[PDB]
């Protein structure tokens, strides 16, 4: 975790949906912005999306480090990857390198499947500490600006278009109160039957 | 001064019915080991109000002759009983020149307690520097205040210092109960500082317990 | 330092930069100095930082593209290459520091005219204009106000000249020559311009 | 050891407005960097019939600070024989913050109050005394919790620009419901509430216990 | 904490206290700062337990590994404990040993924090509290005693370092050492009364 | 923090914004960063919060008293040097700020640059804080001198626009104040500018 | 992180408070700190939970596996001893202060194992920030040969005793029964909040911007 | 920094130096600065550092220079100038720093035109060549291979022609623009040149 | 250095070692470590030879301008001390003082470094090798000893704490106090042997 290239991932969890969102800022130096279209969601599998959050050097390469590990074990089973085995294995990826940390605060959304579909939602920091969370789950830059506010607008289970204006409120609410981060937003609300990649006209501030 | 060289242990205050309880050991160490074990630390600076020191002793003097210059001050004046300095007098002068050395660099490091009675409704008008039955306070008028050395003042019902804040203070809040008798204070405190015994380093026996009753100041010396 | 202006159009990419090279800080030690290392795949990539440095990253990476643009028949895609220069850098920043900065600018028959963006570190991401340097302070802010879409090189390079009179002219180092690299429709040219 | 004299006692001030009505809540948990010293400390005093002030930093310059600004205003109330607005108290605390500018007061403060019919104006600033007039203000350890969530109240980002009235009745229930999201997410953040509402007559001092984490 | 070794006419005593204190808080509280490697040699461990504790891992590693070397009852102690010094060639942990063999009757030696093995014929004391306590040892400690002689001379030693010292322990454990292997471990629990 | 200075054919035209950060935290968005002196010296805090409004309300305290004790109107370079000369004994103090006088005295429109040592520096297209270099930069490409406040105060937004975008320090509202011949005219927030926008997507 | 252990007649209780704080900020109000480590022994950590996180995983496995060698259940002194011989290694990089216990062939034993590699037994311990609540209330009630249910509420009060007194230790408190039968988990003391509870208000259906949706139906597998 | 070139002639002074304003480093604030400090008896001061402490010693020194010249009915010689301004210095060395270098120039009717030199210190010593700043290493050598004996201002403003491009060609910081003040036959005018 | 202060029956004795060294070298060799102020009482310094001597000088100066304040055969000894605290308000020397009054019959003080001023009714003990004999004193200490058992008992504690020190003296100071003002120094030469 860096104030060099600013930027806060969020997941949200509803009823059978779950909702995750995240800033488009490219920080270059602390205070400087770049580029305004730097996607910090990835899409791990067909229902396991990961969110990171944090330096740079370490989003683009801990991406390609589980996209390498990914890929490999889903050939390898012939079946794609579910969230509770690639949820621990960040927790064992992030470990391996204690010494030489990737400075990275990731986040896990995606459907358990157990026919049947769980929110699932967690969450990491630095070395590789499991949150679980069965309700909302936040990290980045603006984690303290973003726990209090999205402990006032959650409910217990919301419907799929209740929960995108509950989080996107979430995010546009913190973004501008943050000088680092929030160019942009880009929440990736998903289903268990289509997803919806919706962006934000957030303040350009 | 500079580092907290002559270290002492932490006293425990509680308030009942009949007055303040104050309670300490005479250890205080120096360093690693206890280099004197037979120095109280719950100094009288009135007739009605006491006070208790912590952490540096050597400093503690030097505060603890501020303060018995202003009775013998406050009592060149004592032309009625009702213009005696009040406990609460006494520990908003503790509080401000603490907060006056925390402008400086020099800190003087303590963590001052200052109890006592903060009425005048019960006949003391003839004051004795050197040398029957208790009463029943209505709780409002028995002060007990602490100070920091950053300068944090309070009072509350019990103040507890030093290491015994993380010891005797957990036991106190959840078993200490309004207008207490004269032996479930004593009960208490010692089975408090038994705890304290065991799990600290610089801590031992000989507690001097003080009272502050309505008829006076005493002083005991138990062992557990 | 050195300003690395780049500008991405619709069907071209126009990457600018200085032709100083400051060895001995107090002075210059030549002018029309070597900052692009030209790819043989229309990937013409642009280097900024210590003159120690970025030879040594500049040719290992055209060594390693021309390896592989020679190992088989095709060339490297410019989203290949501008993750592949990304990885050695992430790669040689725990042994080795290498304060560099590249301006990532090709093209290819599937994605258009690509231009990327770089850092101390590994901060690789596809943008329509970028800058590097002491100088980016002054030049990314033209950009954005000339940036009117489907671009053309004719006026892209009125962009620059009206980018390269303000480091002239409200600058630490007033920089006076520049070298452009305009690249439209599959032909590389050197407009080294002065002023 | 070189003595750092500033500590962070915790707690929180809440600040609201309207038309005639400013809120301002404090919890009143004083503690040390990780223990607990007490449940009662009131980080609100109040200064004139129509005016208060809330501090956070430490409690050592916050009991300084109320009495200092205290004994000033009691000197112009006699010397001038007059009440003093809010919009001279704030300039009279803007310059005792910068008389101490090299040993700053740790402590940022929040100035309420009405001064004339209605005008329900707030004052909010750091440690050092730059002081502006804004409509709604947090300061504290849940500074950056609760300052987002009454960003969208007050202000708005939403599409519909809806909540077209603000009445006393419901903007107390959403200050109860902020510092209760404080408390639930913050460490420092006390227990007890302080609730004070000045209106045109006068100022009340509603409480409210919140959970003791 | 403090550790006490003293050298009967047949055989050998030690002593120490259970405190271990960790930055002014008793956190491990009635503690075990004795150790047991053989039916007749213990050795008692003080300074900071986190790298000596891995020491007598070690110890208790090789001496299996030498006892089972010889033959069945083959055992040593001098040559146990110069190997203790090889452990030192970075940690720093005092250590005492002390026990009985068959070359010679009873041994006893003292390795400090850097790796001296220098034994000692007449007694030896180390610790944090063996600083109160060591004139106090040469003035009543005497050529040949008995075994409630030394017993008594311990158990006012281990008292005295307590009552002036902040790594104060609560019950001692004197553990004795002979012949025949009596190896008793005498824990008593005696607090410390001033007089005067 | 980003601020600005024109000096055309009329009057200064000053703007600014109105953020205010700590760190990686917005303290508050409703800052005054122009703090009027006189009737037509108006300064322009930046940098340090307090460190500068405690000065730019004590040289109104100075100037007050000038402004009655010789009964005439002081000028911009009077009203600077003053603050230049009391802003150099708090040096090496800890102190940081960066303040744009500019008024119209009896010769002209002065304009001054004052900054944490007292490097008082005469110009006519200043600006300084966290933004300064981007809508420095903005300002090279059309201030002619000769163009009309209609096209003027479009100016002082499209370039105070480019400079919070860029940067994360500055942002906000923005404020554009225009000095007139006897007073000064003022323009208060826009707070949301779509200069190359047709809401399509997000631009690079 | 107020963590705290006890034994019993014939079992081991444990407890801990299911709060992780950032430091200024908890994480969450509901994480449980009690580990599973196998059937017959469990594990409790405080410190960094990433050094924890791993080392319990380290220490479920690398038991299971030793247990399938053999045919007898794991030893309690096996756990601690690979422990040692782990934490000694990265001294100053894995910070964990972790106890253990549970029944084995002999009784129920209680290891307290500290991060730079010590370890000691003992009869009743507690561990974490708030540490010294909990073993103050601790060391008042300590009996010998209490029951199951009198070594329950003072477990349940010992951890209570620390979440009021302590600011980084709140939440719900679980406890873990480790009796040579099976274990335990159980969550009492919920504490509910009779204060006054939060409101949410959900927004209205059309609000924010979206400049643009990328909409994707996509259902390719189930 | 800042280049103060200063050369003295048989009967005049030529001094030198840069008009560019360095606040906030990355950019140049403004142009056609003010560094010389007139002084009313002729002697054209010239200062070179930082702005702050240029503007509080140049001015300083000239109001207790006029006062001087005023109090008296009579001008300050440029001998009892150029050593009343190196006592200023070091008093102002204990308490103030004042990183600021000063070329003390002027003249005299008993000992005709002189030119002095100073430090950031007080280092006052009469030559007929100096100069300061980061720029003295590019400058102080031409001022040698063209220093013939017996010296005119036609042929000392060629050798700043041929001073003025070497500092635009081999310098970090090309400097374009110039001021010179030539004190040719007590007429002091400021020929300002560009590159 | 050593220093011990020991209460009689009557009086009370003071007694220090001369070695005062100055970084493992003996440079002020058979020095004066104990001090006279009056008749009455002695002041035996330790710590720093540097900042103590001053404190003596000064307490020399106003004992003598307090002792002609009163009267001719006016002195006192307590307020004499508690004066010594106000001129640690930086300079660490600790000191001991003590001497015979006519409020009462004898009194001793201990001086720490910082400024307390923490009198023993029983006795005292500073210095360097002051910890090798803390607890050899408590357990010889008794209630009320003699001339000659008092002088028995420093002069083993003053050996014993040279003996196992590198600040050992030499020849040691011993210096009695009594009502009718002996004041004698009785300075011994007696090195330390050993038996066993």
């Amino acid at each position: 975790i860096y104030n060099y290239n600013g930027g806060c991932v969020l997941g949200m969890s509803g009823s059978n949906c779950v909702a995750i969102a995240c800033d488009l800022r490219l920080g270059a130096n602390t205070f400087t912005t770049v580029s305004t279209k730097f996607s910090k969601i990835f899409k791990m599998n067909n229902n396991v999306y990961v969110g990171l959050s944090g330096l740079a050097t370490d989003i683009q390469t801990l991406y390609e480090i589980l996209r390498y590990r990914v890929n490999l074990y889903e050939v390898r089973q012939d079946a794609e990857m579910d969230v509770e085995c690639f949820a621990n294995m960040l927790s064992s990826i992030l470990y391996s390198n204690r010494f030489s940390p990737y400075f990275v605060n990731p986040i896990v959304v995606g459907f358990k499947l157990k026919v049947n579909y769980e929110p699932y939602l967690t969450a990491y920091d630095l070395i590789g500490a499991k949150c679980e969370t069965r309700d909302f789950v936040v990290n980045g830059v603006t984690s303290e600006q973003l726990f209090g506010m999205c402990e006032s607008l959650y409910v217990k289970d919301q419907d799929e278009n209740g929960l995108f204006e509950t989080i996107s409120q979430c995010l546009l609410s913190a973004l501008d109160r943050d000088c680092i981060s929030g160019w942009g937003a880009e929440v990736l609300v998903l289903t268990p039957e289509k997803i919806i990649k919706k962006k934000l006209k957030a303040r350009m501030d | 001064t500079l580092g907290p060289v002559v270290t002492g242990t932490s006293v425990i205050a509680i308030k009942y019915k009949h007055g303040i309880m104050i309670a300490a050991d005479r250890k205080a160490s120096y360093g690693s080991y206890a280099k004197f074990q037979n120095v109280e630390r719950i100094f009288k600076i009135n007739n009605k109000t006491v006070m208790g020191f912590s952490g540096e002793l050597a400093d503690a003097q030097y505060l603890h002759e501020l303060l018995t210059r202003k009775n013998i001050n406050n009592l060149s004046e004592k032309k009625r009983k009702e213009d005696m300095y009040t406990p609460q007098h006494y520990h908003s002068y503790v509080s401000r020149v603490f907060y006056v050395r925390k402008n400086r660099i020099d800190p003087l490091f303590n963590n001052i307690i200052i109890a006592g009675i903060n009425s005048q409704k019960y006949d003391n008008n003839d004051d004795n520097v050197l040398l029957e039955e208790y009463k029943e306070i209505h709780k409002d008028d028995l002060y007990i205040g602490f100070v920091d050395m950053h300068g944090t003042n309070f009072c509350d019902d019990y103040i507890t210092t030093g290491y015994a804040r993380y010891f005797a203070l957990t036991l106190l809040r959840d078993h200490y109960k309004d207008n207490m008798t004269e032996e479930e204070a004593r009960i208490l405190i010692n089975e408090c500082l038994r705890i304290l015994y065991f799990r600290d380093a610089t801590s031992s026996n000989f507690i001097q317990i003080v009272k502050v009753t309505s008829k006076g100041v005493e002083y005991e010396e138990p062992y557990i | 330092m050195d300003t690395l202006i780049g500008l991405r159009g619709n069907n071209f990419v126009v990457l600018a930069a200085d032709t100083y090279s400051i060895n001995s800080i107090i002075k210059l030690k030549n002018d029309d100095n070597t900052k692009f290392y030209d790819i043989h795949g229309n990937k013409c990539l642009l280097l900024g930082g210590s003159i120690g440095d970025r030879l040594q990253f500049g040719e290992f990476i055209r060594k390693n593209v021309h390896l592989y643009q020679y190992q088989n028949n095709t060339d490297m895609f410019v989203k290949s290459f501008a993750f592949f220069t990304r990885k050695n850098l992430a790669y040689y920043l725990r042994r080795n520091p290498f304060e560099v900065n590249c301006l990532i600018a090709g093209y290819d028959k599937k994605d258009g005219y690509q231009l990327y963006w770089c850092d101390y570190l590994s901060n690789m991401d596809s943008v329509n204009k970028g800058a590097h340097g002491y100088g980016a302070y002054l030049v990314s802010a033209i950009l954005d106000k000339y940036y009117h879409e489907n671009l053309t090189v004719d006026e892209a390079l009125d962009i620059f000249k009206l980018c390269f009179e303000e480091l002239k002219k409200r600058f630490l180092l007033t920089q006076i020559n520049y070298e452009l690299r305009i690249m439209y429709d599959n032909k590389v040219e050197t407009q080294y311009v002065t002023v | 050891k070189r003595w750092y004299p500033y500590i962070d006692n915790g707690g929180t001030v809440i600040g609201l407005t309207g038309k005639d009505y400013v809120i301002l809540a404090a919890d009143t948990r004083l503690s040390l960097s990780y223990s607990i010293y007490t449940r009662f400390c009131p980080k609100i005093s109040k200064l004139t019939d129509k005016c208060i002030i809330g501090s956070s930093g430490m409690q050592s310059d916050i009991k300084t600070l109320h009495s200092l600004l205290q004994k000033k205003i009691q000197l112009f109330v006699l010397e001038h024989s007059h009440y003093p607005d809010i919009h001279v108290i704030a300039r009279l605390l803007c310059v005792i913050l910068y008389s101490r500018r090299f040993f700053p007061y740790y402590a940022f403060n929040i100035l309420a109050g009405v001064d004339e019919n209605n005008k329900g104006v707030l004052y909010n600033y750091d440690s050092v005394g730059s002081y502006c007039e804004a409509t709604h203000s947090c300061v504290g350890s849940g500074s950056q919790l609760i300052l987002p969530i009454l960003d969208n109240r007050v202000e708005q980002k939403n599409q519909l620009i809806k909540n077209t009235n603000f009445n006393l009745g419901d903007d107390i229930n959403f200050v109860k419901d902020a510092i209760t999201s404080a408390t639930e997410r913050d460490i420092y953040t006390g227990d007890k509430t302080l609730i004070y509402v000045i209106d045109k007559m006068g100022i009340n001092v509603n409480t409210l216990d919140l959970k003791q984490d | 904490t403090t550790i006490i070794g003293i050298i009967y006419d047949n055989g050998v005593m030690l002593a120490c206290d259970s405190r271990t204190s960790s930055g002014t808080f008793i956190s491990n509280k009635c503690s075990r700062k004795i150790n047991r490697i053989n039916e007749n040699l213990y050795v008692c461990r003080s300074g900071a337990s986190a790298h000596s504790q891995k020491i007598i891992e070690i110890i208790k590693h090789y001496c299996v590994s030498m006892k089972n070397e010889n033959r069945k009852k083959g055992r040593f102690h001098e040559g146990e404990t110069i190997y203790d010094e090889t452990t030192y060639d970075f940690l720093s942990c005092a250590l005492i040993f002390g026990g009985y063999d068959k070359i010679k009757k009873q041994q006893l030696y003292a390795v400090n924090l850097n790796g001296s093995i220098i034994e000692k014929h007449d007694f030896a004391v180390s610790g944090s509290g063996s600083i109160y306590i060591q004139s106090y040892l040469q003035d009543k400690y005497k050529k040949f005693m008995t075994k409630k002689e030394c017993f008594n001379l311990i158990l006012n030693c281990v008292k005295y370092a307590m009552h002036n010292d902040n790594s104060s322990g609560g019950l001692i454990r004197i553990v004795n050492i002979t012949k025949s292997f009596v190896e008793e471990f005498t824990v008593v629990n005696t607090q410390m009364n001033f007089q005067y | 923090t980003t601020t600005l200075a024109f000096k055309f054919k009329d009057g200064i035209i000053v703007a600014v914004d109105s953020r205010a950060s700590m760190g990686s935290f917005i303290s508050s968005q409703n800052v005054e960063k122009i703090i009027e002196i006189n009737k037509n010296i108006l300064g322009t805090m930046a940098g340090g919060a307090a460190d500068c409004l405690y000065w730019e309300k004590y040289l109104g305290k100075i100037i007050k008293i000038y402004e009655l004790r010789n009964n005439e109107k002081i000028s911009v370079r009077a009203a600077s040097t003053i603050l230049s000369n009391i802003l150099y004994q708090y040096k090496g103090y800890g102190l940081c700020c960066g303040i744009i006088l500019s008024g119209y005295d009896h010769t002209g429109f002065n304009m001054f640059y004052v900054d944490d040592s007292g490097k008082k520096v005469e110009g006519n297209l200043f600006s300084c804080g966290s933004g300064s270099t981007y809508a420095y930069s903005i300002l090279d490409s059309a201030y002619d001198y000769n163009l009309n406040l209609d096209q003027a105060v479009e100016l002082a937004r499209n370039a105070i626009y480019h400079a919070t975008f860029r940067d994360g320090g500055s942002g906000g509202k923005v404020r554009v104040f225009h000095i007139h011949k006897n007073g000064y005219d003022k323009i208060i927030e826009g707070e949301d500018v779509f200069d190359l926008h047709y809401h399509y997507t997000n631009p690079e | 992180t107020t963590i705290c252990g006890l034994v019993c007649q014939n079992a081991v209780i444990l407890g801990a408070d299911t709060r992780a704080t950032e430091g200024p900020i908890v994480a969450d109000k509901n994480c449980s700190k009690l580990h599973y480590i196998s059937k017959n022994i469990w594990c409790a950590g405080a410190g960094v939970a990433g050094d924890l996180e791993h080392t319990t995983l380290w220490l479920q496995h690398n038991v299971e596996l030793h247990r399938l060698n053999t045919n007898t259940q794991p030893r309690v002194s096996m756990c601690v001893s690979r422990l040692t011989q782990e934490l000694f290694k990265y001294q100053g990089y894995k910070v964990c202060a972790i106890v253990l216990g549970g029944v084995d062939v002999n009784g129920p034993q209680l290891y307290g194992i500290h991060p730079h590699g010590s370890s000691c037994l003992l009869p009743f311990t507690a561990l974490g920030s708030g540490s010294l609540n909990a073993m103050a209330v601790l060391e008042a009630k300590y009996r010998d040969n209490m029951t199951i249910e009198e070594g329950k509420n003072l477990v349940c009060e010992a951890i209570c005793a620390g979440i009021f007194n302590d600011l980084g230790s709140g939440g719900n408190v679980d406890i873990c029964v480790i009796t040579k039968d099976s274990y335990q988990h159980i969550r009492p003391y919920k504490e509910p909040n009779m204060r006054l509870y939060h409101l949410p208000h959900p927004t209205i259906y059309p609000k924010g911007t979206t400049p643009i949706l990328s909409e994707k139906i996509e259902y390719i597998k189930k």
